[PDB]
């Protein structure tokens, strides 16, 4: 498989609520061609290293899930845990707070060198 | 807690404009075929629908960049095939010609330069009229489109069966299928799948009706941009779709004659038999039930009386039922019997009377023309129409003709999408990195 | 070397009729050599020096009108006045131009 | 088109030898195009032909009759064609013309026509007379 | 990139046991054809690289797993099959499996994650 | 019982398609083959002993040398499209002799600077090129009537550079050292590189040239020994040298055809003409046919006998190779082969001519003008391996039936394998 | 320490020569590409990287000989579906345009078809027409050299800036330090992901269009004390330059053989008017001036300008490109035939227009520009001299090659490659 | 053209600053066709220059973030200076000059070294 699997796999939990998106795991069970040929593997794969750079210089790199250590910001949504994990698909759930997703990255971003450098002044002092 | 947290793996999408590359289905493999050639990535287990459920999502057909694409391919691609050919500039020389009937299937002459650039060759050579034309009235004809165009031939080594093409995305990319049965077009679509690849179009270049198109889904489709606009294009579909067939009875042959060093083309050698007129065959019957189930259909979106009436004329490329068969194409009237009345709310065959070209100028751009070298033997095909590019002009006048040959490819890829996932979604959540 | 006869020698004749002038070959002419009939008529008033007229049988020099025109067999050719006028008077020769030295013939005298 | 003149002595004495010139308005003389040539008008035989060259550089040819007696040559310094009478009899009193036997050569890749169109443009012709 | 992968091929002759021992003494024609050559030589890594990730150990040198041995795949336990085969003749032994053991470790590695979840969750 | 584990860096492999790509040692030029864009350096000594592990290849169904002539076709194709095509050249051609029995000292109208005057010319062409139109005075070049014809231009030269092929990062390239290798089948000792060390890619018909000497033993190559169709590829050990030699001093003219096209062409013969020599030291040639017969012998059990060539054209019968910017067609069978042995210093010498035009790849639509090199020009080089159809008794023919088989006796040694370092095993450890 | 630790996102560069792409902002085509492109790439995202030294030269630069072999490469790119003129090579006989540098020529050419043939006229300049050895029989200059290729119609070649960007993974570090000459350590040094931008304006004798000079007339060059290699000035206070052909010219469409024509112009309407262009003396006199004191003190001796002819009326005259057309002026008809000791007006400069060309300084390739209708008035700053370093040192304006018009533009950029990978050590071991 | 750029620019940012500022200073970022094929090339070798140094980081098991402590003795005869006078005296690219002939060496001595240290891990797994 060559990236097929996971990003066509990942529209296989649908718009389906959260709740269902959380743990929907068993659903499982030369010439001018060419050209347009190379012209979608080399763009296929860049597709794949945007996601996996940011997933991996955020320290989350290769783990499926995996929490952070920056607070969240009420200013994103009013909404609470048990209002929007359930009763609401994901894709409208990204539809409010797109307008913060330009930014949020960056949180991440500085959360996680903050967090790596405390390890080396800790062991290395 | 109230920690912010990212999920690797979630159903996002965008609308996003992507190329797109080629997939087929492995229809045998020499490779010189114009569409395939060498030929694409080969094949896939085909089915690969996914039930995506209650998934709201609407789109509209008239602006997809998929279609976009598919113009610029084929256009391209006919270059990529036609640029090693030979060119038939040195044959735009004044032109001897007569008839030969013990219809206007003429026979010409000409100068001719021989294996050496110096002697001269007087060599015969049969001609449509619709090649020739006058020189302002007898003799000294001429080849139509050698004043405006570097006129070449396609070399008989490639030919035109319109192959099925899949049409795959990057991965990464999706083609989100649409699959309620009345889609009109435009609009919400309540039953959406996914596909990594799409069908299999024809490469089937119609202009007036278009041939072997998928069928609908048990009900009759009616798609336009605007239905109340005056002007603005409108494409049908069918179901049941109707039998048409086209043959020319006369048994010709390829001769091949000398234009300079090096460079040949093919032309008509000798009609065996006697001419007899190119005909199509369509039932009666089925006509008249198909076009009165589509008249209804066509009511229930102005709710007043239709009057077919046939093409408006000027040319043969727009007024006629032009469409390819074997390599040697057509250009039909489609207007006999064929419309020019309407309904009120025998076993026979409707017939069409209609002719070949030879040079047939494409894609209506000024400077390019190619030649069909004539296929031996004689021809006969069948296909389904299954599609009508009627145009709207008390009452209200529809008038069969084609814009743009794109609406042919909007006619079928009118079910799908293109989306670029990305997998990267945010959410609060309790915890914190311990 | 080759010699053309002519007839005829001369020819009187009034505005608006039509003549015709007559040359025959000896060897041959357009002996193939992958060419044509190179066949010549030249006219020459009294004083002025000659002229074109006809080349490769059957085409007009320069500008000239349609008051004549040329026609021959292999070895035989022919000349024919449409229209004569006032101006037409003068001396036509036929001249041949397959090998050389080119020959003409002893004129022709119209009037 | 190529206006063009001849020029020389038009008395010449018995059994003499005799030069003569035509000098090319328009044109030049060695262009292969043209044929260069001269003809003489005499009252009993009429028009004759006595050589040409053009062309191919040293390509002289003359009328086998008058081949013993005769030479022509040119130059593109002075851009004129002059012909030799060598010992001239009292029969060859007779005008004398120069004249421009036209050739082309089209080449439009596919196809090399070539031919000629006779002799296009004459002289205004020059008289000798020989006597004395 | 790619080059690395012959080091690995060191050994291919020998136990499976013994190959620890090796890495531890361990425009135009020409522009193109590069270029398709090139582009490939990622592909086949992202292709081996993301199924690490997709298995959750990425990176890691070795992987423990927590699916179990079928014996309907072989039935020699460990001290036959790592005796004296390379892993040509294992592949042979393990060729008609690799598809479904692929499929396999995949879920059982998505559910560990929620099972991880679950102390985040509870 | 146990539990599954995945170890990366398994050095399972399988076989594979790849599209290969180019390098070489560096040398600046318009050369052909290397060009200025194949990869430097790859100095290798990056032998890998793979030690005792079993494996088989073919060399005659293996996929890699049909790749390198996929290229090397298209590569002359890059360069022959920008130079000047020589269609206009067909024209009426009248030749006599030359003189100061094969060169005309021929005279033909060409256009000059512009269209509308022509001017006389004279060119040489050896005999082979032009063909009597006809009791002969016209004549044309040969493929005329057949194909287009293009001129290379003097700024490239076939100087065969050796390219180095080299896999793409994430393959591997094996290597067969057992130096008495059947030609098919499982091979006893195997290594692996990045990139082969040598390949020329000289065009040759008859007679290898320039190659690799067999390793230390004669060797005999098949699909079937037992066939007549099949070609036979004999690779010598203890290679003979070859020399030919074109004594002339011809020097180049350039004439013009039409605007801005133009060619080069054979001005006049200084000195006196010989017919282009070809030695080889018969002393050596003798006992040589001998000992790749007495390996023949060792699959038949019987005597062989050697005929010439079959005849017919003037490419399968001949040796052709290139000198540098130059092409040679010799006979190489009247005064060469014609017998067998039973069971005086001198140097045999074998009758050759010259062809301007050829019809390389024996394909329709393609040829192309060789241009004339001035003066003398001399060529030493080895033959390593003669190419034999087979026609009581064995007969043989020198000459292969197709230039793609000349080189099997290069890329033998090789095949492509996607090494795949992914594996499962089990394991007493558990996720814990 | 005692123990290495791999230290990600180092800071440590080196030279590298590698690719670099598109740049654009705001139809039917343009010759430098241009019709789909990277769009914006916003200007403010350098980083002033604080103090950090950085020693560089301009001319062993990857970036000139980059471009140079792509600029050739996007015009032959584009000529190519475009037809090759070579019919119109022909026999020309030509009579003077009755309305000495205007010629109205007569031939031959191949109709719709081809034997029927027709007499045509078009009008051309006596600098490329060459008589046929008074003669009067003429042909295109450029026959015997090789093809000539009609400049598209429908296309437009005049200049559109671009930006080059270097590849992610790599960095370009713009030099800062306004007063540089082009090699010695950039105490103020600066990197850009995209450059700022440059103009392809094609020239011989004067910078047009450029970038202007900071505080400073700056001279530039690999050798000062050579006779052959080029020098470069860039100027303080840009002086403006008009250009124009008033004379109101229309085009005709003569048809040659079949297929496409190729257009020629047809009558010259009132009456000739020569080209010519404007410069304030006292501006440029006294921006001599400035230049005359920066390169004395880096010869401790007098100068002399002078003419600078010679030559095949490429290099030595001012050849430049505007609006479609193309002008080869005197420049130096008193221009600049002056040496220096220490009002409102123009000085004016004849000039010759030239139908067809033959750019990039080599052969082979030579293209015919069709006329521009109607009047044209270029107007253009001006920014740099490519002088030429000939008791006394004698100066003369022209370069050496076309590379040297970019060479001015690209000094203040090096392509640079980033390796985020740096081993140290420290004191830690793995928990 | 950004994704993978992106950082790299960052990286390069505070380079005259010495080791010692330059730890915490990173913090204060935030505290077809000619010119087709051209822009494909630029593309793929983008990847080729990322694919690297993050492969590179796979092959020393220092995966993922930023810093990574490692186990491997530090071969003191590269240089008589170390962390106490090296750190706070010195730029990287004054670091990269002298070190740059002995850094082959490391790459494969830190091979090996996580090597074994996995494979000695794995020893501690059969134990
Ligand atoms: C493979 O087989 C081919 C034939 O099929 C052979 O090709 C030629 O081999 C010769 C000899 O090795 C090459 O060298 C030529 O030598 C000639 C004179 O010798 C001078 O140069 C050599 C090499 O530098 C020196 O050793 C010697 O001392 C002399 O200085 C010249 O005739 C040739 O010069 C050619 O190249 C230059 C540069 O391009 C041109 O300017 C010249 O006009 C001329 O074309 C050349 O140097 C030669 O390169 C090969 N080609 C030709 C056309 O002869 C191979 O030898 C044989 N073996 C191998 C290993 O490839
Ligand atoms: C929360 O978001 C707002 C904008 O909506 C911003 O001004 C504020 O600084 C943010 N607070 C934190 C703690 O990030
Ligand atoms: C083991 O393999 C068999 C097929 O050989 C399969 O049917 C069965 O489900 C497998 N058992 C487990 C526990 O995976
Ligand atoms: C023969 O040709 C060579 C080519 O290099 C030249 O050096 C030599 O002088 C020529 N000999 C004669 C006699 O012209
Ligand atoms: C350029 O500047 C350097 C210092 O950066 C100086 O040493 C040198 O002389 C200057 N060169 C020229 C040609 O002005
Ligand atoms: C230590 O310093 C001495 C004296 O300067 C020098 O020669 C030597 O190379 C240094 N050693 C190391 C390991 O850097």
């Amino acid at each position: 498989v060559g990236l097929g699997a996971v990003f066509l796999g990942f529209l296989g939990a649908a718009g389906s609520t959260m709740g269902a998106a959380s743990n929907t795991l068993t659903v499982q069970a030369l010439g001018v061609w060419g050209f347009k040929q190379l012209q979608a593997r080399v763009l296929a794969i860049e597709r794949y290293l945007e996601v996996q750079q940011l997933l991996g210089m955020w320290g989350c790199s290769g783990k499926l899930i995996c929490c952070t250590n920056v607070p969240w910001n009420s200013s994103w949504s009013n909404k609470t845990y048990n209002e929007i994990w359930d009763n609401m698909t994901w894709m409208q759930w990204d539809r409010e707070i797109g307008n913060y997703t330009d930014t949020i990255y960056k949180l991440l971003e500085v959360s996680q060198f903050q967090q790596e450098i405390n390890e080396k002044d800790n062991l290395t002092l | 807690g109230l920690w912010v947290t990212v999920y690797y793996g979630v159903p996002v999408w965008r609308e996003a404009k992507t190329t797109l590359f080629c997939a087929s289905d492995a229809k045998s493999y020499e490779v010189h075929n114009v569409w395939a050639t060498h030929a694409c990535v080969p094949t896939d287990p085909n089915p690969q629908e996914l039930v995506l459920e209650n998934v709201t999502e609407n789109f509209n057909m008239w602006k997809n960049d998929m279609v976009d694409q598919m113009h610029e391919d084929i256009i391209s691609l006919w270059d990529q095939s036609l640029k090693p050919c030979v060119k038939l500039t040195p044959l735009c020389v004044t032109l001897n010609c007569s008839d030969a009937k013990v219809e206007e299937i003429k026979n010409c002459s000409f100068n001719a330069t021989t294996e050496l650039r110096d002697k001269k060759r007087r060599e015969y050579a049969l001609f449509y009229r619709l090649d020739i034309v006058p020189l302002s009235n007898n003799s000294e004809y001429r080849l139509i489109n050698c004043n405006t165009s570097v006129i070449t031939q396609i070399c008989p080594k490639v030919t035109f069966d319109p192959i099925p093409i899949h049409y795959c995305a990057p991965a990464g990319y999706a083609i989100l299928k649409c699959n309620n049965k009345t889609f009109n077009g435009t609009g919400p679509c309540n039953n959406v799948s996914t596909v990594q690849c799409t069908h299999g179009i024809k490469p089937v270049v119609s202009t007036q009706l278009l041939l072997n198109g998928s069928l609908a889904e048990e009900e009759i489709i009616i798609r336009s941009e605007n239905l109340t606009d005056n002007v603005k294009t409108i494409i049908v579909h069918l179901n049941e779709s109707v039998e048409i067939t086209c043959t020319r009875p006369n048994n010709m042959t390829r001769k091949s004659v000398r234009i300079g060093p090096g460079q040949t083309f093919y032309a008509l050698g000798d009609i065996i038999g006697d001419i007899r007129q190119p005909h199509c065959n369509i039932s009666e019957i089925k006509w008249e039930k198909t076009l009165q189930r589509v008249s209804e259909k066509l009511r229930e979106h102005f709710n007043k009386t239709i009057i077919f009436n046939q093409s408006s004329g000027g040319d043969l490329e727009i007024t006629t039922h032009s469409f390819n068969c074997g390599g040697e194409f057509f250009y039909c009237n489609t207007s006999d019997l064929f419309f020019n009345k309407t309904f009120n709310e025998t076993n026979s065959t409707i017939t069409l009377p209609c002719r070949i070209k030879q040079i047939i100028n494409m894609w209506q751009e000024v400077g390019r023309a190619m030649y069909a070298p004539p296929i031996a033997g004689n021809i006969t095909c069948k296909s389904n129409i299954t599609g009508l590019l009627l145009t709207r002009d008390t009452k209200e006048t529809f008038r069969p003709g084609g814009g743009n040959m794109r609406d042919n490819w909007r006619s079928e890829l009118y079910k799908y999408k293109v989306v670029e996932v990305k997998p990267l979604g945010i959410a609060p959540t309790e915890c914190n990195r311990t | 070397d080759i010699v053309m006869t002519q007839t005829p020698i001369s020819l009187p004749v009034s505005l608006g009729e039509s003549a015709t002038i007559s040359c025959r070959s000896s060897r041959s002419l357009v002996d193939r050599q992958d060419g044509k009939t190179y066949l010549e008529w030249y006219f020459q008033k009294p004083g002025q020096s000659p002229q074109l007229l006809i080349y490769e049988v059957a085409n007009r020099a320069s500008g000239v009108p349609d008051r004549f025109r040329g026609s021959g067999s292999d070895t035989d050719f022919t000349l024919k006045i449409s229209r004569v006028e006032a101006d037409d008077v003068a001396i036509y020769y036929c001249m041949q131009s397959l090998d050389p030295p080119h020959t003409f013939g002893q004129g022709t005298k119209v009037e | 088109q190529v206006q063009l003149q001849e020029s020389g002595p038009g008395m010449v004495k018995p059994s003499e030898t005799l030069t003569l010139t035509c000098a090319v308005f328009g044109g030049r003389v060695t262009s292969g195009d043209s044929f260069w040539t001269w003809i003489r008008q005499s009252p009993t035989k009429g028009l004759e032909w006595l050589a040409g060259i053009s062309g191919d550089a040293d390509n002289p040819t003359y009328n086998p009759s008058l081949k013993s007696r005769l030479t022509i040559s040119k130059d593109p310094s002075k851009n004129q064609v002059s012909l030799k009478v060598t010992s001239v009899t009292a029969t060859d009193t007779a005008v004398y013309y120069c004249a421009r036997e036209k050739q082309y050569y089209f080449d439009d890749y596919y196809s090399v026509e070539s031919g000629r169109v006779g002799m296009d443009s004459w002289g205004q012709g020059v008289a000798v007379i020989v006597s004395s």
